[PDB]
């Protein structure tokens, strides 16, 4: 039952990406009118390109969580998916695929694990070559809004503004830099 | 009328001034006493006087009031302040009081200030409420304080160098070494040209000694 959980923390997660984009875009277009104008404020330019980077280190940190979240739920969701696929046809694919499973059995884990991947193996020519047909693959039963609602893939903005990284050192500071900003919010 | 203004004139007009409107011989002695001279006239005349400062509190509880014209020098122009003053409306030392002052009567010989009208430039009874320097937590520096004038001056190279040397901000801490002759007095110069130009608000103290 820790699907639909899952499902409100990716919500929640997906909901702070969208606001962090909303103050992010706020400032850009204030940082930009402050620029237009012909004030001698150059200090507000200064701590306003501060904002820009700590929003900017943000909402890459909130994208980063809410891409996190929404894997953790495709993940869950294929389980517990494969978990009452299996509960029904687990004695067909054991008559299937007999061999290596009763040698799972008794074998020693070399034997076990060269099993384990010649079924794999076996498996990934038998999905290329089911696939070959292509139909529309419908969602399960009771996960099918749940996987609607979470999507086959994130959105495109939340994956693109992921592609800067930081090292410690530049998530050290950018976490500092974000507390003094909580701390000026709060005053 | 206010003596900030008289003070700020150059002594030329002021002796003219003085002579103009009842005095005998005002060119041969110092400014301090010229101002002191005329602010008594006025005085004597009946107008109201107002005076402006920094307070300074004497080893007794005692209080003078200085201007930053004249450097904070001990001239006769200087504005009585009795210790029931100071403990009345609860100053500090170095504080910025302006009011009308009173002249000085048989047994003193500085003008008295009779009440105060703005202190460190807010509402006299807002000064008591305020929070301690010293209680104040520390940081460090976090507002930038850019260096650059922008107007593309022939001498601003100078200024630009400094945003590529060091970073200043507000609350800096610091220092420039740097033996005779090497340009320590204009390199001054232009940082507070710099302050003056791009940052208005922030106020600038120039200190001078020796
Ligand atoms: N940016 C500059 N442009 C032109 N001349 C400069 C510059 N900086 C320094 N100088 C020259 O440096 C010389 C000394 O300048 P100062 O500022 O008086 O030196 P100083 O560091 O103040 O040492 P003091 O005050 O004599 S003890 C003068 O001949 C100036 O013309
Ligand atoms: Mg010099």
């Amino acid at each position: 039952t820790a699907l639909q959980q899952a499902f409100d923390t990716c919500q929640n997660n997906k909901a702070a990406w969208l606001q962090r984009k909303n103050e992010l875009a706020a400032a850009e277009q204030e940082y930009l009118r402050l620029l237009s104008g012909e004030g001698r404020n150059v200090s507000r330019l200064d701590e306003l390109r501060n904002i820009i980077e700590v929003r900017k280190w943000q909402v890459n940190q909130a994208a980063g969580r809410y891409i996190r979240s929404h894997e953790a739920v495709q993940h869950i969701s294929i389980r517990d998916r494969l978990n009452d696929f299996m509960q029904q046809h687990g004695t067909a694919l054991a008559a299937a695929l007999a061999p290596e499973l009763m040698g799972y059995s008794e074998l020693t884990a070399i034997a076990r694990n060269c099993a384990i991947q010649r079924a794999t193996d076996a498996l990934r020519e038998a999905l290329l070559s089911w696939l070959a047909k292509g139909e529309k693959i419908n969602y399960s039963a009771q996960d099918s809004d749940i996987l609607t609602t979470i999507g086959f893939r994130p959105d495109v903005a939340s994956v693109d503004d992921s592609r800067e990284k930081f090292t410690p050192a530049q998530n050290m500071i950018f976490s500092r830099k974000s507390a003094q900003l909580a701390s000026r919010q709060s005053v | 009328m206010n003596l900030t203004e008289l003070k700020n004139t150059p002594v030329s007009e002021l002796i003219t001034l003085g002579e103009n409107m009842g005095l005998e011989n005002l060119a041969r002695m110092r400014k301090q006493d010229i101002i002191f001279a005329i602010l008594k006239q006025h005085a004597k005349s009946g107008e109201d006087i107002f005076g402006d400062g920094v307070l300074e509190i004497l080893q007794d509880g005692f209080g003078f009031l200085r201007s930053a014209d004249s450097s904070y020098l001990a001239g006769p122009d200087d504005i009585y302040v009795s210790p029931s003053q100071i403990r009345r409306f609860n100053l500090r030392t170095g504080d910025t009081i302006s009011g009308k002052i009173r002249p000085p009567k048989e047994g003193e010989r500085y003008f008295a200030l009779l009440k105060v009208n703005e202190v460190n430039f807010d509402k006299p009874e807002n000064a008591r409420n305020k929070i301690l320097f010293e209680n104040l937590t520390p940081l460090h520096a976090n507002s930038r304080l850019r260096m650059e004038r922008g107007n593309g001056s022939t001498e601003d190279l100078t200024a630009r160098v400094l945003d590529l040397a060091s970073l200043i901000g507000r609350g800096q801490r610091g220092l420039i070494v740097a033996p005779p002759k090497a340009g320590k007095t204009m390199l001054l110069q232009n940082i507070a040209q710099s302050i003056a130009y791009n940052h208005p608000d922030c106020v600038l103290m120039v200190l001078l000694i020796d």
